[PDB]
Formats: C-alpha cells, sequence, structure tokens
C-alpha cells in the first residue's frame, strides 16, 4: 500500500508544472485526496484538496486561481497542474490520502483500531521554481592558516544552480572531521555551499587534502587541492 | 448519487 | 484560516527524559486535532487522532490531550528513534486542515563551546571580482549561536549568510558556516575583518579576525 509520486523539478517562473500521485493497495474511489507542500526548513502548507468523485476542490489562498486539482479514478491517480508558478511555489510536494466522509465520527469520536486517513503518504516532489539557468560551481579553497594541534581547512563550493552538489575529501578517503553545510540561496539566484574539515596540525606538511565536487546537472567534476 | 457524494458536497461547501 | 501555534520551536531532551509538547489553535476546534512526526528525509506520519486516541501502531509512550484552544503532546520517555518534529493538525475545517508550525527535538548534550575559525578569500576568488569570508564555527552544543560580522569594528548587516549541519551522530553537536559576501572593491577599501561569536559555552564573546593581504 503506497502512493507513489512522479514529476517535479525545475521551472522557470510563470512557467507550468504537473504532478501526479499514483495510489496502490487501497479503493482510491473512496477517499478525498490531498496536496501538501513544505518549503525548505518551513513547515507543512495545505495546498489543495479533491472530494473522491472529484466534484468538490478546496484550495489554500496563495494557491487559488493558479493551482488545479485533478483525479483519474479508473488509474488511481492523483494530479495536481501548477500554472503561472513564483518562487515562492518552491518546496517539497506531498501527495496525501485523506479521509472517507463515511468515517467523519473519526474525526472526533474514535470508533475502529485506526484512523482510515492521513496514513498513507506520496514519496514527496522536490518543485523549485527559478529563472537561474544552469550552472557549474566555481571551488575555492579555504586554506588552513595559523588550534589546539588541529587545523580548519575547507572548501566554498560557490555560484552553482540548481541543487544538488556532491562534496569529497581525498577520494572518500578522508570523512572525520568533515562538515558539508547546507546549501544557501543567494539573492543572485545561485547556491552557494561549504565543506570543511578539522585536521591534525602535524599533517598539513604530509598529507596533501583535496575536495572532489561533483555537480551533476552542469556535468561539472572540479578535484581541488587545499594547500597550507 | 452515492451517500459519499452529498457529503462531500456538504462538508466542502458547509 | 484557523491558525495553530507550537511552543516551544526548539527542544532539547535526552534518552528517557520525559517531553511535553503544546499546541494551540486560534478558535475551538474541541477535539478535532491530531499529532504528527517528522524525520528529515522522511513524511511525516500520524501518531494522534481526536487529540488523545492513538493511531494502530503506534507505541504506548506518546499520548495527547487537551479540547478547544489548548493541545498536549507527551512522549513519556524519550526513545532514541523519538528525535524528531512534531506538528499538530487541526481538522475541525476538514476537509480543509492547517498544521502547527513544528516542535524540534535534538538530543541532550554537555555544553561545548564552538571553535571558531575565519578563512580569508582564495586568491583565486579575488580575481573573479568578489571576495567571501567563511567563519567556522566548528562542534557546539547548544545550536543556539550568534554570528555578528564586523568590517572595520562596523556591524554587518544584510550581507552575511550562515547554514547549520544537523547534530552529528557521534558528538551531539552542531556546526555553522557563515559567509559574508564583498565585492572586491569593498574588501580592498577596508582592513580588518572579524567574526564575533556569541555561545553560552564561551564566558564572553570570541573574536577571530585578519588584516587583509596578511
Amino acid at each position: 500500500v503506497q502512493l507513489v509520486q512522479s514529476g517535479g523539478g525545475v521551472v522557470q517562473p510563470g512557467e507550468s508544472l504537473r504532478l501526479s500521485c499514483s495510489g496502490s493497495g487501497f479503493t482510491f474511489n473512496n477517499y478525498i485526496m490531498h496536496w501538501v507542500r513544505q518549503a525548505p526548513g518551513q513547515g507543512l502548507d495545505y495546498v489543495s484538496g479533491i472530494g473522491s468523485d472529484g466534484r468538490n476542490t478546496n484550495y489554500g489562498d496563495s494557491v487559488k486561481g493558479r493551482f488545479t486539482i485533478s483525479r483519474d479514478n479508473s488509474k488511481d491517480t492523483l494530479y495536481l497542474q501548477m500554472t503561472s508558478l513564483r518562487a515562492e511555489d518552491t518546496a517539497f510536494y506531498y501527495c496525501v490520502k485523506g479521509l472517507d466522509v463515511l468515517r467523519f465520527l473519526d474525526l472526533s469520536t474514535p470508533s475502529g483500531e485506526r484512523l482510515d486517513a492521513f496514513d498513507i503518504w506520496g514519496q514527496g516532489t522536490m518543485v523549485t521554481v527559478s529563472s537561474a539557468s544552469t550552472k557549474g560551481p566555481s571551488v575555492f579553497p579555504l586554506a588552513p592558516s595559523s588550534s589546539g594541534g588541529t587545523a580548519a581547512l575547507g572548501c566554498l563550493v560557490k555560484d552553482y544552480f540548481p541543487e544538488p552538489v556532491t562534496v569529497s575529501w581525498n577520494s572518500g578517503a578522508l570523512t572525520s572531521g568533515v562538515h558539508t553545510f547546507p546549501a544557501v540561496l543567494q539573492s543572485s539566484g545561485l547556491y552557494s555551499l561549504s565543506s570543511v574539515v578539522t585536521v591534525p596540525s602535524s599533517s598539513l606538511g604530509t598529507q596533501t587534502y583535496i575536495c572532489n565536487v561533483n555537480h551533476k546537472p552542469s556535468n561539472t567534476k572540479v578535484d581541488k587541492r587545499v594547500e597550507p | 448519487p452515492s451517500k459519499r457524494s452529498f457529503i462531500e458536497d456538504l462538508l466542502f461547501n458547509k | 484560516d484557523i491558525v495553530m501555534t507550537q511552543s516551544p520551536s526548539f527542544l532539547s531532551a535526552s534518552v528517557g527524559d520525559r517531553v511535553t509538547i503544546t499546541c494551540r489553535a486560534s478558535q475551538g476546534i474541541s477535539n478535532y486535532l491530531a499529532w504528527y512526526q517528522q524525520k528529515p528525509g522522511k513524511a511525516p506520519h500520524l501518531l494522534i487522532y481526536a487529540a488523545s486516541t492513538l493511531q494502530s501502531g503506534v507505541p504506548s509512550r506518546f499520548s495527547g490531550s487537551g479540547s478547544g484552544t489548548e493541545f498536549t503532546l507527551t512522549i513519556s520517555s524519550l526513545q532514541p528513534e523519538d528525535f524528531a518534529t512534531y506538528y499538530c493538525q487541526q481538522l475541525n475545517s476538514y476537509p480543509l486542515f492547517t498544521f502547527g508550525p513544528g516542535t524540534k527535538v535534538d538530543i541532550e548534550r554537555t555544553v561545548a563551546a564552538p571553535s571558531v575559525f575565519i578563512f580569508p578569500p582564495s586568491d583565486e576568488q579575488l580575481k573573479s571580482g568578489t571576495a567571501s569570508v567563511v567563519c567556522l564555527l566548528n562542534n557546539f552544543y547548544p545550536r543556539e549561536a550568534k554570528v555578528q560580522w564586523k568590517v572595520d569594528n562596523a556591524l554587518q548587516s544584510g550581507n552575511s549568510q550562515e547554514s547549520v549541519t544537523e547534530q552529528d551522530s557521534k558528538d551531539s553537536t552542531y556546526s555553522l558556516s557563515s559567509t559574508l559576501t564583498l565585492s572586491k572593491a569593498d574588501y580592498e577599501k577596508h582592513k580588518v575583518y572579524a567574526c564575533e561569536v556569541t555561545h553560552q559555552g564561551l564566558s564572553s564573546p570570541v573574536t577571530k579576525s585578519f588584516n587583509r593581504g596578511e
């Protein structure tokens, strides 16, 4: 029993995107179906809901008039049609199985062993709305300068779109003390990421440290040696 | 016109 | 619609501690309230519905209470799998539902001060026409930390960005990375670049600085 989502990706503002949610293992025709979105680092926000027959729909105020929810019961699939997309619509989108209205009493007066609602969720779909275009990252070293026998060094992965980037140290040989931070979205519309590692100060002369940054969307692979 | 259909009409337009 | 609030936003507890999370509704929702758990990389899964009723398969340590405006979620003894974010959901307006902002529970630890390191812009980046100064706060607990950038003693605002890692699985600490972004011209106009760190582990705020070009 599962909800499997398809679609999503990176689109420019004003373009349209369609999300699909396919169900199996439950009687799709009986339940209200919902769409929920979670912006990065934020809470869960209501998007839209559709009745079992499809005649009834409700929407969040932010998406009303721009978003349309639809279902094809013959294929056990839920759809969200997103138009005039804005940067604010950037979020991780979830489809959730809702309540069969014949069991509305369960919300306030539970009658069964379980609540037959909000029990199945989709895996989620990332939707990023940006005017930016695919750009490879610039990799800059964070050189170890002149603490307690341990020195900090790292790499600055800057001005790349879109997510994600993978950062490894010494081709995966160095993993202890490595901290790869979450990227931040700059006002330019490009992401910037930092990766640091703490190493013994004595090792700086002997051991060479290289950060390996792979950006699959731009096919960019940069290996940058960080020298003292 | 099932009962589930009308109850959804009542809840969505309540 | 109905606005749901949760206090506190962040919570620290040890394994074996008792955790109580609060949810408040802007208007009376009777017992039309559910509780959810979300862990990073996973969808939220239902714990409690009708304020006090446990969903099937949910451990007995979770319990819920309240009717009307004020609601409570209680984990009698926190278990290692319990560290996560907890959301309340009002169902009074179903088919419309709204969530609370959430309470995030992380593992409690002895206070650990951050190790602060400042990294000047690389020579490679400076040729490109921009200067990025990176300040690293390593392995601190708790997560609350203030980084203040100072350029020739002038407090900087709006030209810095920071991000925090998730709590380390081994030592349960946090690390913070802050980046100050300036144009090469603005970078070359000033000499002293400082990163001021305020943390509970520090008796006084710690400043790490460098002179441009040294």
